[PDB]
Order: C-alpha cells, then sequence, then structure tokens
C-alpha cells in the first residue's frame, strides 16, 4: 500500500545520495572570496501610512511598487524620490504586489481570498478562485498571472480571460512564496510545510520536489542562470538547490544568526546573495564560497521583501516601519 | 493515492553530477562577474542614486 | 587656592550640562524612529538646556571666579536677558511635558487624534514665543532697572542686577511658580489615574512603584527651583532679610537642574538605544 | 525640458496632500480582530455589536444533512428524500457529532463610532499564519464557547490551546486580548441540570472551588475563567491582558462593555510607556 510511495521515497533519496559526488565548498575553496561589502543608503525613501509587505522593482528599474497594511498601493519613483501614483486598494490588507513587464499593469494581492489587478494607463480584473489570502503575485506577461494562495494550489490566472487557465495542486502545506524564472518555463513555489517544489507552466506537474529544510519555506528566488534557486526557511538556515541536481548544493547558516528570515533575493550576478530577516538587518552571502560576506542593518522594523533591479544597479529593502531603504 | 502517482513521475529523472552542476554555476557566477556593480561600485557619475 | 579648587567644581558642572542634553538632542535627530510622535518636545527642552548650559552657565562661573563682570557693559545685560529666557525656557518645557503625559493618560481615544505634527510646533514655539515676552523686557526695555546700589548699573565692573519690586513678582510667577500649579495638579490627577488602574486589576486577577516613577519627576524638579524662587521673591519685598551669598548659591542649585534634566526625560530602552550606535 | 521634473513635482505633492488628510483617518481608527471558534457563535454577538427568509432553509437543511447523525450510531425512505424521535436522540448526540446549527430555528465590521471610531473584522487555516500579520491591533475579541465541555481534547480544552498558540506567537507581543464567555446561560443550563460533571471533562474542577444563579453553576462560572486566567497569568509582564467579563445570551451593553475595556486597554498601554505604572 503506501509502504511503496515509502519505497519510492527511498528510491528518490537512495538516488540523490548517489548523485552526490563531491561538496559545493570543497570545490568553491579555491575561490578568492569576495570581501568586506559596506552598502549606504544612497537614496532614503520613505512616506507611507504603516508597515508594508510587498516591494517589487519594475522591468524599466526605474520604478518601484511597495503595498502595505494600510490599504494604499503607491508606485515610487527611485530616481526622483517622488511618489508616482498612489492607488487604494479596495481590500482593506494586502499582503503581495507585482509591476508588469510591460508596465502597463500593477498586481497588487491581497488577504481577502481576491487578487486584483490594477492598470496604470481603475481595476481592471478581480480574481478569486483560489481559497484563502494571496501569497505572492506575479505575471510574466499582460495575459498570464501566477499567484500562490493559502489553499495549498498555486494557479496561473489569464488576465483575458479572467478565469483559472491551469491548477498546480497538490503542495502539503500552505504556499507562501512564489518566484518566476528569467526562462518564464517553469517556477518554483515554497508552501508552509517545508516542502520547495518546482512547477512546469505548461506541464502542470512537479518536475522536481524538495524538502531539505525543517521548518516552513518563507521565500524564494532563481539564479540568473535559471538552473539553481535558493530558500528561505523559517529556520535560521537558508539553502540553495541545484535544479540538475535535485539535491541541498548548500546550507547558509551562522551560529549567531537565529532569528526568522523573510526575504531573498541574488545579485546581478549572482554572487552575493542578500538575505533578509526579521532581526532588522540584511546580510549579503557569497552564493559560491558560502560564507557571509557583509552585514546593513539600515532598517529599524522587521524587513519584509527584498529585490533587485533588472540592470542589477542597486537593491531594495522594504520595513515594517514604513521606511524602504534603496540601498546601493 | 496521487502521490503514488507524483513519486512515480519524479522515480525517474535526468540527473546532472553535483560537482559537473557545481562547475557550471561557477563559471556561471565567475564570466558574469564583471557587470556587477554590486560586487564593484561603478563612479557617481555613472551610478545613478550617487 | 579655595578658588582654584571650586573652578575646578564649576569647571564639571560646564561640561556636564553640555554633554548631558546634547546626547539626547543628538539622539533625536539620529535616529528617525524615536524623531517623530514624543521627545520632539524633548528636544526642546534638552535645547534649552544647551542655550543655559553652553552660553548662560560659564559666564556666571566668569563672574562669580573673576574679580568681576571684564566684558562689556551691552554684553552684561544682554547675558542677563539669555539666561532669563533659558531659565524660563526648561520650566515651560517642563510643563508642557507635564502637560502631554496628562492630556494622554486622563482623556484618551482623543490624544492621538487630536496632537498633530503641526500642533506639536505650534506648542513649542509657543514657549520660546512666551519665552520672549519674559525676555524683551531686560534688553530691549529698561523697566528691569532697579538706589540700593544703583550704580552698580552704571559701573562697568558689576554687573549683578537689581530689581524691581514689580518686576520680580509677576516674571516668578510666569516663570516657576504658575507652571508648579499645572504640573502639580495634572500629576496629581495622573496618580489618581494609575492607582485606579493597579486596584482594577488586582481585583480581576487573584495573583506602588508608581509613587517613586511619578517622585522623581516631580520631587526633582520642586527640590531645586523652590528655594530659590522662594528667595527671589522674599528680597523683592524684604531687601535686608537676603544674604548676597546665600542669593548666588542659591542660583546655581537650580542651573544643576538642566544638568540632570535628561535623567528624568529620557531613561528608557529607547535611550538605551541611542547608546547603542555611540558605543 | 525641465518642466518634467517640476510636473512630478506636483503630482508628489498631490500624493502627499492626499496622504496626509488619510494619515489623521488612520490614526483614528481603531482596530480589532474577531479570532473566533467554530461553533463559539462569535456571529451572533457580532450581529448583537452591530428576500433572507431562504436562509433559514439553508441552516435547517444543512442541520438536516448533519441529522449523518444516523451514520454516526418508514422514515428511513423519508429521509432518503431528504438527504422527530430520531431527533431527540440526534439532538443528545448533538454534544459529539458537530451541529452548527441551532436545532431551535474576511467579514468586516464598521462598528457605531461613539467616541473614536471603530471597525472590527475577522479572519479556518490551521497553521494561521495569517495572525502573525497583525500587530497593530488594539485589542482582539477572543469570542470562546462556554458550553463547550460537553461538546467533543474536548473543544474548551482546543479553545484552551489557542491562548498558547496566540501568546507564544511573539509577533503580538503587545497585543491584549478580550474574550467573551458567550452561552453562559447555555453554559449554566447544562451545568444546573444533572448532567455529565465538568469533572468527567476537566478532571481538577472537584478541587477548584470557588473565589472570594444557584452556586453550582456559579462555581462552575468561575472555573472556565480560572482556568483561562491561569494561561493568561503566566508571562504577562504587562502590554498582555485578559478582560474576561462574562457575555450571556443578549446583552446589548456588550458592545458598550468593549468601549470601556477599550480604554483600559489604550490607558494601560500608555502608562507602560514612560515607566509611570
Ligand atoms: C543670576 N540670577 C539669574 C537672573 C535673574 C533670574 C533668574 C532666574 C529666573 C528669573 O525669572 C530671573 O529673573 C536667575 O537665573
Amino acid at each position: 500500500l503506501r509502504q511503496e510511495a515509502e519505497q519510492l521515497k527511498n528510491q528518490i533519496r537512495d538516488a540523490r545520495k548517489a548523485c552526490a559526488d563531491a561538496t559545493l565548498s570543497q570545490i568553491t575553496n579555491n575561490i578568492d572570496p569576495v570581501g568586506r561589502i559596506q552598502m549606504r543608503t544612497r537614496r532614503t525613501l520613505r512616506g507611507h501610512l504603516a508597515k508594508i509587505y510587498a516591494m517589487h522593482w519594475g522591468t524599466d528599474s526605474r520604478l518601484l511598487v511597495s503595498a502595505s497594511q494600510d490599504g494604499k498601493l503607491i508606485i515610487w519613483d527611485s530616481y526622483t524620490t517622488n511618489k508616482v501614483h498612489a492607488i487604494p486598494l479596495r481590500s482593506s490588507w494586502v499582503m503581495t504586489c507585482a509591476y508588469a513587464p510591460s508596465g502597463n499593469y500593477v498586481a497588487c494581492g491581497g488577504l481577502d481570498n481576491i487578487c486584483s489587478i490594477y492598470n496604470l494607463k481603475r481595476v481592471s480584473r478581480e480574481l478569486a478562485g483560489h481559497t484563502g489570502y494571496l501569497s505572492c503575485c506575479r505575471f510574466l506577461d499582460d495575459n498570464q498571472i501566477v499567484t500562490s494562495s493559502g489553499d495549498t494550489t498555486c494557479a496561473l490566472w489569464d488576465i483575458e480571460t479572467g478565469q483559472q487557465t491551469t491548477t498546480f495542486t497538490g503542495h502539503t502545506g500552505d504556499v507562501m512564496s512564489l518566484s518566476l524564472a528569467p526562462d518564464t518555463r517553469l517556477f518554483v513555489s515554497g508552501a508552509c510545510d517545508a516542502s520547495a517544489k518546482l512547477w512546469d507552466v505548461r506541464e502542470g506537474m512537479c518536475r522536481q520536489t524538495f524538502t531539505g529544510h525543517e521548518s516552513d519555506i518563507n521565500a524564494i528566488c532563481f539564479f540568473p542562470n535559471g538552473n539553481a534557486f535558493a530558500t528561505g526557511s523559517d529556520d535560521a538556515t537558508c539553502r540553495l538547490f541545484d535544479l540538475r541536481a535535485d539535491q541541498e548544493l548548500m546550507t547558509y547558516s551562522h551560529d549567531n544568526i537565529i532569528c526568522g528570515i523573510t526575504s531573498v533575493s541574488f545579485s546581478k550576478s549572482g554572487r552575493l546573495l542578500l538575505a533578509g530577516y526579521d532581526d532588522f538587518n540584511c546580510n549579503v552571502w557569497d552564493a559560491l564560497k558560502a560564507d557571509r560576506a557583509g552585514v546593513l542593518a539600515g532598517h529599524d522594523n522587521r524587513v519584509s521583501c527584498l529585490g533587485v533591479t533588472d540592470d542589477g544597479m542597486a537593491v531594495a529593502t522594504g520595513s515594517w516601519d514604513s521606511f524602504l531603504k534603496i540601498w546601493n | 493515492r496521487k502521490l503514488v502517482e507524483q513519486l512515480k513521475m519524479e522515480a525517474n529523472i535526468d540527473r546532472i553530477k553535483v560537482s559537473k552542476a557545481a562547475a557550471d554555476l561557477m563559471a556561471y557566477c565567475e564570466a558574469h562577474a564583471k557587470e556587477d556593480p554590486l560586487l564593484t561600485p561603478v563612479p557617481a557619475s555613472e551610478n545613478p542614486f550617487r | 587656592v579655595w578658588v582654584v579648587g571650586m573652578g575646578i567644581v564649576m569647571s564639571l558642572i560646564v561640561l556636564a550640562i553640555v554633554f548631558g542634553n546634547v546626547l539626547v538632542i543628538t539622539a533625536i535627530a539620529k535616529f528617525e524612529r524615536l524623531q517623530t510622535v514624543t521627545n520632539y518636545f524633548i528636544t526642546s527642552l534638552a535645547c534649552a538646556d544647551l542655550v543655559m548650559g553652553l552660553a548662560v552657565v560659564p559666564f556666571g562661573a566668569a563672574h562669580i571666579l573673576t574679580k568681576t563682570w571684564t566684558f562689556g557693559n551691552f554684553w552684561c545685560e544682554f547675558w542677563t536677558s539669555i539666561d532669563v529666557l533659558c531659565v524660563t525656557a526648561s520650566i515651560e518645557t517642563l510643563c508642557v511635558i507635564a502637560v502631554d503625559r496628562y492630556f494622554a493618560i486622563t482623556s484618551p481615544f482623543k490624544y492621538q487624534s487630536l496632537l498633530t505634527k503641526n500642533k506639536a510646533r505650534v506648542i513649542i514655539l509657543m514657549v520660546w514665543i512666551v519665552s520672549g515676552l519674559t525676555s524683551f523686557l531686560p534688553i530691549q526695555m529698561h523697566w528691569y532697572r532697579a538706589q540700593e546700589a544703583i550704580n552698580c548699573y552704571a559701573e562697568e565692573t558689576c554687573c549683578d542686577f537689581f530689581t524691581n519690586q514689580a518686576y520680580a513678582i509677576a516674571s516668578s510667577i510666569v516663570s516657576f511658580y504658575v507652571p508648579l500649579v499645572i504640573m502639580v495638579f495634572v500629576y496629581s490627577r495622573v496618580f489618581q489615574e494609575a492607582k485606579r488602574q493597579l486596584q482594577k486589576i488586582d481585583k480581576s486577577e487573584g495573583r506602588h512603584k508608581a509613587l517613586k516613577t511619578l517622585g522623581i519627576i516631580m520631587g526633582t524638579f520642586t527640590l531645586c527651583w523652590l528655594p530659590f524662587f522662594i528667595v527671589n521673591i522674599v528680597h523683592v519685598i524684604q531687601d535686608n532679610l537676603i544674604r548676597k551669598e546665600v542669593y548666588i548659591l542659591l542660583n546655581w542649585i537650580g542651573y544643576v537642574n538642566s544638568g540632570f534634566n535628561p535623567l528624568i526625560y529620557c531613561r528608557s530602552p529607547d535611550f538605551r538605544i541611542a547608546f547603542q550606535e555611540l558605543l | 525640458q525641465r518642466n518634467e521634473e517640476k510636473a512630478q513635482r506636483e503630482a508628489n505633492k498631490k500624493i502627499e496632500k492626499q496622504l496626509q488628510k488619510d494619515k489623521q483617518v488612520y490614526r483614528a481608527t481603531h482596530r480589532l480582530l474577531l479570532l473566533g471558534a467554530g461553533e463559539s457563535g462569535k456571529s451572533t454577538i457580532v450581529k448583537q455589536m452591530r428576500a433572507t427568509k431562504q436562509d433559514i432553509k439553508n441552516n435547517l437543511k444543512e442541520a438536516i444533512e448533519t441529522i449523518a447523525a444516523m451514520s454516526n450510531l418508514e422514515n428511513q425512505f423519508r429521509v432518503d428524500y431528504i438527504l422527530d424521535e430520531g431527533v431527540r436522540a440526534c439532538y443528545e448526540r448533538s454534544n459529539e457529532y458537530q451541529l452548527i446549527d441551532c436545532a431551535q430555528y474576511i467579514f468586516e465590521t464598521k462598528f457605531q463610532v461613539d467616541k473614536v471610531n471603530f471597525h472590527m473584522f475577522d479572519v479556518r487555516d490551521e497553521r494561521r499564519k495569517w495572525i502573525q500579520c497583525f500587530n497593530d491591533v488594539t485589542a482582539i475579541i477572543f469570542v470562546v464557547a462556554s458550553s463547550s465541555y460537553n461538546m467533543v481534547t474536548n473543544r474548551l480544552q482546543e479553545a484552551l490551546n489557542l491562548f498558547k498558540s496566540i501568546w507564544n506567537n511573539r509577533w503580538l507581543r503587545t497585543i491584549s486580548v478580550i474574550l467573551f464567555l458567550n452561552k453562559q446561560d447555555l453554559l449554566a443550563e447544562k451545568v444546573l441540570a444533572g448532567k455529565s460533571k465538568i469533572e468527567d471533562y476537566f478532571p481538577e474542577f472537584a478541587r477548584y472551588t470557588t473565589p472570594e444563579e444557584d452556586p453550582r453553576v456559579t462555581r462552575a462560572k468561575y472555573f472556565i475563567r480560572d482556568e483561562f486566567l491561569r494561561i493568561s497569568t503566566a508571562s504577562g509582564d504587562g502590554r498582555h491582558y485578559c478582560y474576561p467579563h462574562f457575555t450571556c445570551a443578549v446583552d446589548t451593553e456588550n458592545i458598550r462593555r468593549v468601549f470601556n475595556d477599550c480604554r483600559d486597554i489604550i490607558q494601560r498601554m500608555h502608562l507602560r510607556q514612560y515607566e509611570l505604572l
């Protein structure tokens, strides 16, 4: 009966252990360290009503969108530091935000189990097929929008149609973060049941599913090469998995670090992994060397989200203190 | 019952050697590191912020 | 050599008043978190303390220690005007902060709504503006002037002030006496609110320190100024009673209050957070 | 050329002006969260605080579907059409088998502003990660069913287990909790009449005695509060206070009761600051 699945689980684990030939740290040891990295607030972006939960760089990298629990969604111009458009949200609380690759539409999530896409150039559509709060929204094109909800079922909507084109379901715990890859084909979603599985948009089947962590998975993000991704657990440890190897490549954790993790984002070249925390600080660790390189603690409250521009010029970080610091 | 099917789906997967995956990822982080302002800050004139 | 030894103690007092209020004032602008809602008044008191400390206090040490006021007569009068406002500001700022604590506790659900950042600037500026009507007379006007040591005003050596009996009664009231009624009455009603809450919790759960906590706020202010302003009213109506040396001793007792002011003002984790970056 | 920067300044000024206007409104508004257990009847007090007909039929149909009562254990053909003597047994078995609808028969709210505007709203997830997103609410109305010992680990014990989840979260480290002992009359009703004593469900009931209606209900009434108080007693250290005043079946003063408790919630919060008390 279920023993065969358990036997299959043992068979899957055996292949991963057998496929392990050498350790990443052993190979990366000869690599020269990046050295100490110091970042400063080249801009000091602020002026929102309450604590924010989401932040997303625009495709052009000129603009960023941040949504707070106050219900006000405002798109902020980083260069001029002047707010561009402030669109109130119908739902009192919002939990996620997204920006269009074309820049035409801005998407804001919600804890009211309804996802709504706004038109910059007037809410366009409202999507509520999924049950429970929406965790993360991100759409590759103006036609298909990917949202992960608390119903343990992440689905890709059709913006024009307004209905669920496909449903990627069967995940153990509540899905808390969804990350899209530059190739736009496959996307990795992380749930609260420590399971990190990578889906396929067209196939709808979980090609690979990793469960290295022990605690709930908070956020995930891809590398520029699109062949690997990193996830951060509610436990202090954050790991990076190689998709072609289906294993945990390197485990990132400091003995001193004991607080939670709320965001994760690589760099333009991927060498510098910037990881947020609830410890009011963001720590930048070398992806290859697997060692801590530099820390920055400009934020005062818990950091919520962090992202890097498409050009990679500078990083942004959210905060529950309503002050989003644009580090450089 | 779907988990048995789901496990069977992942039962046979084309796997690349972790050593090979590491080396390719290391090169992807090596050759592409040149154009990284975070790795090396550019001039304050070149950087729109400063 | 007694003066030289006395000057060493006087040297520390000027230094203590400098860094004591500046550190609180520096933290108010250094960290944005504590800058917005409260300690905005505490910065005004700290700013008032800095003026009294860095400017008014050291010249007083020069006045007593040296032979006489070597500086000019105009600046001698200017010193009294600047000293009057600084002393009047700290008492008023403490009363304004005293209203802050009372107006919040006694009238919740409206304190957050009624008070505003612009409203805080209006009240804070009003304290300085009200201090203007107390400092306008000694410098711009000449109503401050007193035959008892009348030549002292004319003489360039001694800058000791002899003031009309009319000005002393009114100025002392506007400076310390009037806010004392406000500070005591506001805090007395607050002590009732804290006492009521403690009794309510006792009935709610089967299983005070407030008196000590509220005692230092009112006690330090009273124990540092009351002997002075009692003496100030005394001499204006009874000139033969006061001893000249006694007046100066009580005069420097009240200046130490601005130096010890920060301890009463900002002793909390946020103040401890200020020492975190400066350590 | 340079007019673009000036144009953005006007838009930024307009946005900042509009945001500043809403800043007073947001600060004025008081936010509450109604965390209520299933079958506790939190909607009942919510209705009291604040074409329908086929609403009654739906509850009756849902009750009829649960009256599933035969599965837990002539008219069978009649029962098949719908899917009495059996009703009485089902009502007796309704203690074990869940019956949400009464046998007798992200939602939001804008509570009456009165002194200060208050907009309360609620949010069934076992993980309950949504709770950690809330740290600014002044207080949380935690409606618990007093007559839960008969139901179902007992339902009341499961409800008591919520405090362990609620307070050990540490995300709501500065949020008080208000709980209403709903169905207090119903709780006494089962208690007053001879039935399964709470000692059978809660063993330590016999050892417990009244603190310093019949005493049988009165002693029982305090014990549930005392059990709730004991959990809230430990690890409080201020900023975490449980206001346990009972709530009857019908009490229009319940809305006024919250406001009186709400004032003590803010006042105790301010007294915590400045270390005055
Ligand atoms: C050296 N004595 C000074 C000058 C006179 C004066 C003081 C304090 C409060 C007043 O209202 C005054 O008019 C004292 O600090």
